[PDB]
């Protein structure tokens, strides 16, 4: 008998959600294609074996990028 | 892609589980007293541990008012009472419209209240014949005047003189007193209105504890594992009943344990503690190309195992069905 | 993440409350009372659970519009710190930037 | 009468902290350290 | 059909400090493993109670009743055996009796009439090991309520040197219902209130609707002379009041709150939490 | 503008609803029912549409 809220909440939910993802694929995705290091890092002395892909890991992540992982009912809702 | 419809499993059967019986409660002899005693000097009675059946006294039309506030009486008998509080008495016909809470009354205010938040039922009938006396049935009494109303439910028995002013009361009587109690005028001359008629009253609460008084009870059965309509004691639902770890004293039932639902709780007729599950439920979506181009579409089910539902292809956000995986 | 954890945690905890009525649950006031008078009092939770919803959804609107202009924010840091050199003081760092 | 980096924020200029036995001490706070060039 | 007795060790009430005495279940439902704040009667914390002696000395007074009370026992051999409670106390209003008789507990409302010094007379003034106990009671003319509770046995004997025994009972009277939550649980010191957390489960409710304002207590009473052991009993009364209660995993309460005590205390309610950041 | 042009539709069909009324037209309840027992209908029409 109320009418028509219903379909006003579900289009805002609808539309913060796509939002959300617009905004992660916009921060990032911004080059047109992927790059690879090469095999063997000779950068003049400097040292970049804590942010660089470590292969020896299960996914892709970096020492830092594991670090930030650690720093930070469930089905109840 | 778009959502519409949103998906879940309707329940197949029912387990209506209660308690074993014990006896019928002994309410005819309430309802078929001997003698019913004054107004301040009512009759009180505890009902437990037995099991009863309203609806032969519902359907029969040997009363002549009955009003049920807190409860529809027509489905009484399908719910578990914790306790029976019966309250009786003999009341003049014209004042009984007192008996309802919220009322302004004499007998209503200075000797006889009712919380605002009952629950229970109320039956009044005239019993002339009987109770009425030839001489005047002036053994009933009631408190014409109290220096404070009482509240609800408590019994006043004080035989003090009225003290209707700052004047001392002297003696028997003194200044501005008057007896406690004065008799009811009950005669087979008395017209309608006048006539004496037997009030009684019941209340009880819910859920606070584990009932005892019920009705009909069907046991069947505990079946697990199915989309199943529990009422196991007034409690109506819909779920699925698994067997848990979740250790209870001897004295727990119903168990919250989130924030608001019941839980794993305990089974009448034996002693597990069962555990509570919902159906399993979710928003299906559809995913379709250009309708000018073709007519074709695929299903998706978010965040539901289809290993049941009535080239499929189960992703990490659901299941996809008719599309093939590449 | 706290704060919107707190946002479903006290949505969720409106599902205990009177309202007004005589009760908290739909199935005990359905099973307790005849269908002629129970609209007057599900009417009452009807409308305060309609309030409660409005309110979350309202927040909600809120605080994504705000979190828009952060991604934009980082957007425009990425585009200008890591992909050249940007010359705005205090942007890319405190003091002279270099990458 | 001392002045210290604020801690916990009261207002109008006035704010608190635990500190050195110890106890709860509230003070005026200070702009930082001064120089002059 | 008693005889008085005066002699009594003439003291000024002692006090003590109630650190964590006196929080139970609330309700019968159960949860786990959440917080849950709630207002009810309880006993405050770090509150004075009444310290009453028992061995010459032998504290009988009577003490007002009001809000329930909060009753506990230090002893050997449990030398008190029996409860009364009413209003007059002279067969003019119902009045309930509890016994620890030697099968179980005896519950018996009565409009009984008690007398000046009415006690559990034990005929035990030659110490013979002879507890045979053929004492009588008065006048019970008007009854309403009879009940007989479970066999439970406890040690009658003993002069351990570390007070075994130590009882912790609530009894609460509200809404015409009487809740008596019990406890026991050994201690190894000799007289100080023991310090910490301790649960308190219910152990019966009795639906009387009755009125009572006094009470005292029973123990195991020729009228002069006697030799028993030392013992000690301490009464608090109850107070309205809002607790916080950490349950566990297990179902069992680990810690409460409270939420009107100290502005720690309050910022604690609020939060509901019991750890609190600086500002 | 057609996110824009979503609402005022969405608002106009709110002028078709019984918002728990016995109707959804002001002058048929005026001209149904005497005053005294129609405040309490068109209360409900005021409470919704505002
Ligand atoms: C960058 O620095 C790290 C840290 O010293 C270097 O990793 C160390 O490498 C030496 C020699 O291979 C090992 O003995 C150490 O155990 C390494 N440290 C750790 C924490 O694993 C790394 O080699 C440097 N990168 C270069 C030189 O290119
Ligand atoms: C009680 O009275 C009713 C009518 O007054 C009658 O139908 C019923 O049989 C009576 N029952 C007994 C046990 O007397
Ligand atoms: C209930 O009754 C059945 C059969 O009458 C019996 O097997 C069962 O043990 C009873 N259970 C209880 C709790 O009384
Ligand atoms: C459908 O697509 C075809 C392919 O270009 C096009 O020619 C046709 O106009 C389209 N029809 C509609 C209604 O869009
Ligand atoms: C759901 O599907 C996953 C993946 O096939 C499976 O591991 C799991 O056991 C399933 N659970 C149920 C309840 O069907
Ligand atoms: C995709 O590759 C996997 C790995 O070899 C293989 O098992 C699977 O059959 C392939 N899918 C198709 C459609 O060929
Ligand atoms: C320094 O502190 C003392 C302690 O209160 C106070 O009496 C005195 O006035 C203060 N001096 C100044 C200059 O503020
Ligand atoms: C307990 O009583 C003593 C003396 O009777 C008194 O000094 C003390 O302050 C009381 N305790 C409290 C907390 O008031
Ligand atoms: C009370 O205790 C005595 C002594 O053991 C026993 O004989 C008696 O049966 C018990 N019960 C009653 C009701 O006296
Ligand atoms: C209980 O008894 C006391 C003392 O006789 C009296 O003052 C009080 O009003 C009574 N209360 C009730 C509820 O009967
Ligand atoms: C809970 O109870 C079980 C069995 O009684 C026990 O093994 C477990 O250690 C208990 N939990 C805690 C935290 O002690």
């Amino acid at each position: 008998q109320y009418g028509s809220f219903c379909t006003q909440l579900n289009r805002a939910l609808t539309g913060i959600a796509v939002e959300q993802d617009k905004n992660t694929q916009e921060v990032f995705a911004q080059v047109k294609q992927i790059y690879k290091t090469p095999p063997i890092k000779d950068f003049g002395g400097f040292n970049f074996s804590q942010i660089l892909p470590d292969p020896s890991k299960p996914s892709k992540r970096s020492f830092i990028e594991d670090l930030l992982f650690n720093k930070v009912l469930i089905c109840a809702q | 892609i778009y959502q519409t419809s949103n998906f879940r499993v309707q329940p197949t059967e029912s387990i209506v589980r209660f308690p074993n019986i014990t006896n019928l409660c002994p309410f005819g002899e309430v309802f078929n007293a001997t003698r019913f005693a004054s107004v301040y000097a009512w009759n009180r009675k505890r009902i437990s541990n037995c099991v009863a059946d309203y609806s032969v006294l519902y359907n029969s039309a040997s009363f002549s008012t009955f009003k049920c506030y807190g409860v529809s009486p027509t489905k009484l008998n399908d719910l578990c009472f914790t306790n029976v509080y019966a309250d009786s008495f003999v009341i003049r016909g014209d004042e009984v419209r007192q008996i309802a809470p919220g009322q302004t009354g004499k007998i209503a205010d200075y000797n006889y209240k009712l919380p605002d938040d009952f629950t229970g039922c109320v039956i009044a009938w005239n019993s002339n014949n009987l109770d009425s006396k030839v001489g005047g049935n002036y053994n009933y009494r009631y408190r014409l005047f109290r220096k404070s109303n009482l509240k609800p439910f408590e019994r006043d028995i004080s035989t003090e003189i009225y003290q209707a002013g700052s004047k001392p009361c002297n003696g028997v009587e003194g200044f501005n007193c008057y007896f406690p109690l004065q008799s009811y005028g009950f005669q087979p001359t008395n017209g309608v209105g006048y006539q004496p008629y037997r009030v009684v009253v019941l209340s009880f609460e819910l859920l606070h504890a584990p009932a005892t008084v019920c009705g009909p009870k069907k046991s069947t059965n505990l079946v697990k594992n199915k989309c199943v309509n529990f009422n196991f004691n007034g409690l109506t639902g819909t779920g699925v009943l698994t067997e848990s770890n979740k250790k209870f004293l001897p004295f727990q039932q119903f168990g919250r344990d989130i924030a608001d639902t019941t839980d794993a709780v305990r089974d009448p007729q034996t002693l597990e503690i069962l555990d509570i599950t919902p159906c399993s439920f979710g928003g299906v979506s559809v995913i379709t190309p250009g309708t000018n181009t073709s007519n074709q579409v695929a299903v998706l089910y978010q965040g539901v195992n289809c290993t049941e539902v009535p080239n499929v292809f189960q992703t990490r956000a659901g299941c996809l069905i008719g599309a093939e995986h590449v | 993440v706290n704060q919107n954890a707190q946002a479903l945690n006290t949505l969720v905890k409106q599902l205990s409350s009177n309202f007004g009525a005589i009760s908290s649950v739909l199935n005990d006031i359905l099973s307790r009372l005849d269908p002629p008078e129970a609209e007057v009092q599900i009417d009452r939770l009807i409308t305060g659970r309609l309030q409660s919803l409005q309110t979350y959804v309202t927040q909600q609107l809120i605080r994504a519009a705000e979190i828009r202009a952060s991604a934009n924010l980082a957007a425009t840091k990425m585009s200008e710190c890591v992909l050249g050199q940007s010359k705005r003081v205090d942007f890319c760092g405190k003091g002279y930037h270099l990458m | 009468n001392n002045s210290y980096e604020c801690d916990i924020p009261i207002g109008a200029g006035i704010c608190a902290s635990y500190q050195t036995s110890q106890s709860i001490i509230a003070y005026t706070m200070s702009l930082g350290a001064e120089n002059s060039v | 059909q008693c005889v008085n007795l005066r002699t009594r060790t003439q003291l000024p009430p002692a006090y003590t400090n109630s650190f964590t005495r006196g929080v139970y279940y609330p309700d019968k439902v159960f949860r786990s493993s959440v917080l849950h704040s709630t207002q009810d009667l309880f006993l405050p914390f770090f509150s004075n109670v009444t310290w009453f002696h028992a061995i010459k000395r032998f504290d009988n007074p009577v003490l007002p009743f009001n809000d329930g009370v909060y009753f506990a026992s230090t002893e050997k051999s449990n030398i008190i055996r029996g409860w009364i409670f009413g209003t007059t106390l002279d067969s003019k209003t119902q009045s309930l009796l509890i016994v620890n008789n030697a099968t179980n507990v005896v519950i018996k409302v009565c409009e009984f009439q008690f007398c000046n010094d009415p006690f559990l007379g034990v005929y035990y003034h030659k110490n013979n090991k002879s507890w045979m106990e053929s004492g009588v009671y008065s006048s019970a003319n008007n009854c309403t309520f009879e009940y007989v509770s479970q066999p439970f046995l406890m040690d009658l004997e003993g002069k351990q040197g570390n007070f075994k025994n130590l009882r912790e009972f609530v009894f609460k009277n509200i809404d015409g219902y009487f809740k008596i939550y019990s406890k026991h649980t050994p201690i190894n010191l000799v007289r100080d209130l023991p310090q910490g957390f301790s649960a308190l489960e219910p152990l019966v409710d009795l639906p009387i609707g009755i009125n009572i304002t006094r009470f005292q207590t029973l123990l195991a009473l020729s009228s002069s002379g006697w030799t028993a052991g030392a013992a000690a009993y301490y009464v608090g009364y109850l107070q309205p009041r809002t607790f916080l209660l950490k349950y566990n995993e297990n179902g069992t309460i680990t810690d409460a709150v409270d939420c009107a005590l100290d502005p720690l205390s309050e910022t604690k309610c609020t939060l509901k939490s019991f750890t609190v950041e600086k500002g």
